[PDB]
């Protein structure tokens, strides 16, 4: 079948890892470094943590595989349970290729300048994961929204 | 459409909506009025374009230790 | 007195361990893990090699006690001693007229953000060397007297070998604004 969805969520745990780690949510001292595609990625060793995000990657699969993915967002909620930051991760499908690895790292980098400039979170900080989808009459690439805060 | 708000996470170790509850999860009062908050949106402070502040200016020459670390 | 050139030094002395440990400049076996600001990082347990750390902020300190610094940057040069990547701390501090542990929860972000440069960056050749540029904002060679408090550790001019770089890529790390600090971090690496 095709194999391209097995790997976009992939590295999307690693995405949500990295933003876990980068944006402060609380001690990472949980983290530790394993290498995938021989680049490293700093990943929690939390057993739940991570359980949620494969039962998360698990349940998410199948809507990429079947070209229903539209927006996939990671929402940072405050101790008021209101939203401070937006990762919103827009997919566009196509209207062996592991030899492109760059772009792999790229995207990496991407995450990294895209936080660069955002402020310090307030403490206590959680996160939930988004996703939406359509099939309605029509008629990959990020951007984040912060708050003012 | 379809939302699929993955609900989770703990702490310190018209459109359709599709929550995603979790086990005995219940305990945090009520839950879809707090997924309510976290569909809403907001107003978006614009991202900050990164600018470095001071470049490098050919004419200021820096500073540098005369010795040089020691290798393996 | 003033003291935030203190918490600058230890930050710049557990920043330039962790910088010598991701970007492989030294073997893996003389770094141990430690914790600072609550995150581990990789300490040097060199004694020459943190003397020199130390040493090197030691002098570097009054000059921040003064604000007579614009940038600090730890420039690793491969074995033909060019410069192959630079790490810039932008530094402003604006007039003054409450505790301070809030800096320290500040700049946690910016060990954090050193991390991922074993992501972000092409693996250094082997056998790079490093040093440490200090930009003043007034001109170096008026406030040399104020960096020479070691005896045995003198400070130099750099040249332009050591210093120069063609149209070098820019990568952004973080930025930070504060009511006692400002400071911005970012790479500049050679094209390759």
């Amino acid at each position: 079948g095709q194999v391209v969805a097995d790997v976009l969520c992939e590295f999307l745990e690693v995405a949500v890892h990295l933003i876990l780690y980068v944006r402060e949510v609380y001690p990472v001292g949980i983290f530790q470094k394993r290498k995938k595609y021989n680049v490293p990625v700093q990943m929690s060793c939390h057993p739940e943590l991570n359980q949620y995000i494969q039962d998360t990657l698990h349940c998410v699969k199948p809507l990429l595989e079947k070209n229903d993915v539209e927006k996939v967002v990671v929402v940072i909620l405050d101790k008021e349970h209101r939203p401070v930051e937006k990762f919103v991760f827009e997919i566009t499908q196509p209207p062996l290729l592991s030899h492109v690895e760059q772009l792999l790292r790229a995207f990496i980098l991407k995450i990294s300048v895209c936080d660069a400039v955002l402020d310090h979170n307030p403490p206590g900080c959680t996160f939930t994961v988004l996703v939406h989808t359509r099939e309605a009459a029509t008629r990959m690439q990020l951007y984040v929204e912060e708050r003012a805060h | 459409s379809q939302v699929h708000i993955f609900w989770g996470a703990p702490i310190a170790p018209t459109t359709e909506v599709i929550l995603h509850y979790r086990p005995c999860e219940s305990d945090p009062t009520q839950l879809p009025k707090i997924a309510e908050k976290a569909i809403q949106d907001f107003p978006t402070r614009p991202l900050s374009r990164f600018i470095p502040w001071f470049p490098y200016d050919g004419s200021k020459l820096p500073l540098r230790p005369k010795r040089s670390p020691p290798a393996s």
